[PDB]
């Protein structure tokens, strides 16, 4: 899907 | 009346005046000049005194050129060891402002004054393992500036209230009270042979005390404004006197006039201590900007700097054999140039 | 290290441990600078601010975990220019002058000189000043018959008993500071007063607090 | 200053005891304290050591396990207990003073002892045994094993003098010095190795037992003695 | 109090001085016969600094 | 388009790592600059100059990238740099806030113990515990490509209930807790300021709910987002994935642009940088 973030 | 007491009093001023001019052939900047100068001296700190916890106001060297006291503010008075910088002791006091110490010369005793107006002597070798006070000689009116041993029986005091006092430490009084200066009272030197001694006023002259008699025998006065420190040359016919116009100035006892002034453009700062080398061929000299100055005393061209301190230098001592500086300031470090 | 040298070492650590504690322990307390004018009457005012559950002196007053130090040169031939600079890290200077001496010769404007002349110092100025006005009740008993207005030159107020004599002394004695940077922390005690250390306490607080706003980037 | 120690008596081989020394006159909070205990017929021995606030404490290789050295300085006192006594502790236990800074006499002031009855090394060698002597000058002469000349250039090497039913003293620190106290009428000297002690113009009061201790390394071994016999 | 100063004054008076070359010739000589054992003049080897 | 994302990520790293960089010097090679707000204020440089030069590059090259080429180390250590690096800023601007109301609410009875000694007492732990805190993140930050050749570094959880709980302790621990500790201090500090020239005091009043608006502005969307995706996982991903989450982490680094500008590039301190 979607590329998904990584937190801060 | 009084008229004629000042009128001669003048006169007599004017013809000592006129007498000390007359014996002045020629001034020392010319006789060396067919001396090779000594170069430019740098020093490094070898070690460096901490465990004080306020400003360091005095200091003084043992004669066996190794141990040290130091008196601060905080009401301590630390003997260091400082070849090894151990703490020996650490006597506490009772009035916390100090502004003087000195260690005896056989190295039983030590003693410190402030502005409690007492001079306080310690007996370190005792039995008992403590450290109390032996003598508590009081008399003075004002602060007591400096505070010198000649004996373990015997000590020279200078105090603000324009006198000097010699105390026979075992009765506890007065056996000879120097008076004739002005102002107060803010230094003061003996003679390697103790049987005289300078004393720096603060009104702008220096005098020369006779111990055994008890008067004044000579008065110098070349400067512009209170002396701050002084020192004898190691012969013992010349001293040093460090003022606040920022100039020291070294006389001779026998011309009984002055020889040199040692001052350059830069420095405008007063000067807290002075003191010699072992020859007496160099002058160390503390100033307010934190950092020390070795001036020559045969050429009067500076020849060196000991800046390693943050605040103002206040105590500034060379060992017996040469072989350090002790120099101490207003952040409680006092640190062991060589 | 011989069998020597450890036993020295280990007794200077044991010298600076305890340096470090009597070092730690003076740091808690603080010091106050008493400097009264001549005949300015310390004497029972010291008194009043012992007794009420309170060369050189050094008075202790334990408060509310605080402990000051009234420090009071009380004899000094010293012309105050060579010692001053050992009380260059007070808190705060404790100036007392007197109202009733606005007569005597005059006496006060010597009293505005050492102030002026004290407050000027480069070491006080991280501390603040604390006027304090003794002889009140004499000022209101002597004030008649009086005429304030010919010793002082100004003195646009009333010619009477009124309250310019104890706010134009205090105007007179706050315009000799340098403006801006220092607060003059002002009192009006009498000889039988009893909140001069509540006073003292409160003004001590409130310079800690103005120098910790300072220091803490808070502002 | 003066020092009181209490305790000893008879104790059957393998129980327990504690000596108590009671220090009255100096500052006890500051002098590190010893134990020096002595045969019936024998030279002194080391037992143990505490420092000034118990920072720092040593015994003897045939002590180590079985005593335990304290002290209290509220109270002024100094604690060994001693466990499992065996039947060679039957000895008068000394109790020695010292204190260490540059310039000071460690060893200074014995008190009295209590006396027991249970029912490497440097060695050092006194090989005088017996020396006979008044107004005559004698000398004594002690060997080491090693080198005790430091780096420093501090030799540590002490002299105690005990007289006949007395506590030892101090006679001479680093092998130079001279107690205080002492009469001009005793110097030493010596080089590494060898060193001597030279009495003039001998009294009364002075026959005695003489020995050499080292300060060099905490086993603290003795000397073996040398009687002045009339 | 005015007698003490010009009594003071007449004793300082009638004083001896000397020449001042004499005194600086002297101030020199010692300054040259004692400077071989000047540790900050002429510093020693770190083999007898004991700092 | 883009320009704007990459502009102000460039703007704010730049001048992130420049301002730390000076603070870092200046307050390290300055020797009279030793307060007890000081060690704390190189304390949180220090911790901002890491999150910028740590954080920012490995978020905004992959969140473009579409992919992670910067392997499983890389992404392992960078995911525990980050994690301390937060704590560490909120930890100490709580610090600073509790050493603030303790200095200006009771400052006679916080003569007695604050001395630099207890700052860095207070540094170290600090640094031990947010070390000590954020550990849970390397244990899982495998990079699991998925398709062909995504592999997306993410911080898979080992289990559910641990994605849930995780994300929620470190919402209240490190955003309602040090949020609220703020607001309080610096609430009580405007109360003993109003008690007792006037503008000198308002100004103060007025940079402390800047600091307290600031702080919430700036950490809320992130850790919203982080709960929103732990929660319901792939909804977050459908509904933020490629623009809108750069920008709000962006605004969470916004906070290193923030803290030395507020707190030491104003005040008149810069003269000693500039005599530097």
């Amino acid at each position: 899907e979607a590329y998904g973030w990584m937190d801060f | 009346e009084l008229d004629q007491l000042r009128q001669e009093a003048e006169q007599l001023k004017n013809q000592i005046r006129d007498a000390r001019k007359a014996c002045a052939d020629a001034t020392l900047s010319q006789i060396t000049n067919n001396i090779d100068p000594v170069g430019r001296i740098q020093m490094r700190t070898r070690r460096t005194l901490r465990g004080h916890l306020a400003k360091i106001y005095a200091m003084h060297w043992g004669t066996d050129s190794r141990l040290l006291v130091s008196a601060s503010q905080d009401g301590k008075l630390i003997i260091w060891d400082s070849y090894t910088t151990n703490k020996v002791h650490a006597i506490p006091l009772r009035s916390s402002w100090v502004m003087t110490c000195a260690y005896a010369p056989s190295g039983n005793y030590v003693a410190c004054g402030g502005l409690d107006n007492i001079c306080s002597i310690y007996n370190l070798k005792t039995r008992e393992g403590n450290v109390r006070v032996s003598r508590e000689l009081a008399g003075h009116t004002g602060y007591l500036s400096c505070c010198r041993f000649l004996d373990d029986n015997q000590i020279v005091t200078s105090s603000g209230d324009t006198t000097c006092a010699l105390w026979d430490i075992e009765t506890g009084q007065q056996t000879t009270t120097f008076t004739g200066h002005t102002g107060d009272v803010m230094s003061l030197s003996l003679a390697p042979d103790t049987r005289l001694f300078v004393s720096g006023a603060c009104d702008a002259s220096a005098k020369l005390w006779d111990v055994r008699e008890g008067m004044c025998r000579q008065t110098f006065t070349g400067h512009e404004s209170d002396i701050n420190a002084i020192c004898f040359f190691p012969n013992g016919n010349a001293f040093a006197t460090g003022s606040d116009d920022a100039t020291c100035r070294l006389f001779d006892l026998r011309a009984d006039q002055e020889l040199m002034t040692y001052s350059h453009d830069n420095i405008i700062c007063g000067i807290t201590s002075v003191s010699f080398s072992k020859s007496g061929r160099l002058l160390l000299a503390g100033y307010d900007d934190f950092n020390c100055n070795v001036w020559d005393a045969l050429k009067a061209d500076r020849a060196g700097v000991l800046a390693g301190h943050d605040n103002r230098v206040s105590c500034l001592g060379v060992t017996d054999d040469g072989m350090a500086v002790a120099t101490g300031s207003w952040d409680s470090f006092l640190k062991i140039w060589n | 290290l011989s069998a020597e040298d450890k036993a020295a070492v280990e007794r200077s650590k044991m010298i600076d441990r305890n340096l470090r504690e009597d070092g730690e322990k003076a740091r808690r307390e603080l010091k106050l600078l008493l400097l009264g004018t001549g005949e300015s009457g310390k004497s029972t005012f010291i008194k009043q601010m012992r007794i009420i559950h309170g060369g050189i002196i050094e008075y202790p007053f334990d408060l509310q975990s605080v402990i000051f130090r009234m420090v009071d040169v009380g004899g000094q031939r010293s012309e105050r220019r060579k010692w001053i600079h050992c009380f260059e890290n007070v808190t705060s200077i404790m100036f007392l002058v007197a109202l009733s001496e606005y007569d005597q010769v005059n006496r006060m404007e010597e009293s505005k000189a050492l102030f002026r002349t004290i407050i000027t110092y480069p070491w006080f100025q991280n501390s603040s000043v604390i006027l304090f006005l003794n002889k009140k009740d004499l000022l209101e008993e002597k004030i008649m018959y009086s005429h304030l207005v010919d010793y002082f030159p100004e003195y646009d107020g009333p010619q009477r008993d009124a309250q310019a004599a104890r706010e134009f002394i205090l105007k007179m004695f706050v315009d000799l500071n340098p403006d801006s940077d220092k607060i003059i922390y002002s009192h009006f005690t009498c000889a039988t007063d009893t909140e001069n250390i509540r006073f003292v306490f409160a003004a001590v607080k409130d310079t800690i607090l103005q120098l910790n706003l300072k220091e803490y980037n808070l502002v | 200053v003066q020092l009181v120690e209490s305790g000893g008596g008879l104790v059957q081989p393998g129980g327990s005891r504690k000596l108590s020394c009671s220090a009255s006159g100096f500052a006890f909070s500051s002098f590190g304290m010893h134990w020096v205990r002595q045969a019936p017929e024998k030279g002194l021995e080391w037992v143990a050591y505490i420092s000034s606030g118990s920072g720092t404490i040593y015994y003897a290789d045939t002590v180590k396990g079985r005593f335990t050295i304290s002290r209290d300085d509220p109270k002024n006192t100094l604690f060994l207990q001693m466990t499992s006594l065996r039947s060679e502790d039957t000895a008068m236990y000394y109790c020695v003073r010292s204190i260490y800074y540059y310039g000071s006499s460690p060893f200074d002031f014995w008190g009295q002892g209590t006396t027991l009855t249970v029912s490497s090394d440097i060695v050092m060698t006194q090989a005088t045994s017996s020396v006979p002597v008044p107004g005559e000058s004698v000398s004594i002469s002690c060997r080491s094993s090693k080198s005790l000349l430091h780096s420093n250039g501090n030799t540590y090497l002490y002299w105690f003098l005990q007289r006949p039913g007395q506590s030892p003293q101090l006679l001479i620190y680093r092998m130079s010095n001279l107690a205080s106290g002492v009469p001009d009428r005793f110097s030493g000297s010596g080089s590494g190795t060898a060193f001597t002690l030279t009495i003039s113009r001998l009294e009364a009061e002075d026959v005695g037992v003489y020995y050499c201790m080292q300060h060099l390394e905490y086993p603290l071994t003795f000397g073996a003695g040398t009687k002045l016999e009339l | 109090q005015a007698r003490k100063l010009v009594e003071q004054l007449k004793m300082e008076a009638n004083i001896d001085r000397i020449k001042v070359s004499k005194a600086a010739a002297d101030l020199m000589a010692y300054c040259e016969a004692h400077a071989k054992e000047d540790p900050l003049l002429t510093p020693v080897p770190a083999s007898e600094n004991p700092f | 388009e883009l320009a704007i994302r990459i502009t102000l990520y460039a703007v704010i790293f730049l001048m992130s790592v420049g301002g730390n960089m000076l603070i870092i010097v200046v307050l390290g090679l300055s020797r009279r600059l030793r307060t007890v707000t000081n060690a704390f204020l190189l304390s949180l440089a220090v911790s901002d100059l890491l999150l910028a030069v740590a954080c920012m590059p490995f978020t905004l090259l992959p969140n473009l990238m579409g992919t992670f080429i910067f392997g499983t180390v890389i992404c392992k250590a960078v995911s525990y740099l980050m994690g301390v690096s937060v704590s560490v800023s909120t930890l100490s601007l709580v610090a600073i806030a509790l050493e603030r109301y303790s200095a200006i609410c009771r400052p006679l009875q916080a003569r007695v113990w604050q001395t630099r000694s207890h700052a860095a007492r207070v540094i170290v732990a600090t640094w031990l515990l947010s070390g000590l805190l954020m550990v849970p993140y390397p244990v899982y930050t495998v990079v699991q490509p998925v398709g062909p050749r995504v592999l997306q570094c993410v911080h898979r959880w080992p289990s559910a209930r641990v994605r849930q709980t995780w994300s929620v302790l470190l919402l209240l621990l490190l955003f309602f807790i040090p949020g609220v500790v703020m607001a309080v201090a610096y609430g009580l500090i405007s109360r003993e300021l109003y008690l007792g020239k006037l503008l000198a005091k308002k100004r103060v009043v007025r940079m402390l709910l800047v600091i307290v608006v600031l702080f919430f502005l700036c950490w809320l969307p992130v850790y919203s987002a982080n709960t929103w995706r732990a929660f319901d996982g792939p909804g977050a991903h459908r509904a933020l994935s490629g623009a809108p989450i750069s920008f709000i982490h962006l605004l969470s680094y916004a906070s290193a642009c923030v803290n030395p500008l507020v707190y030491c590039f104003m005040h008149r301190r810069f003269r000693q940088a500039c005599l530097e």
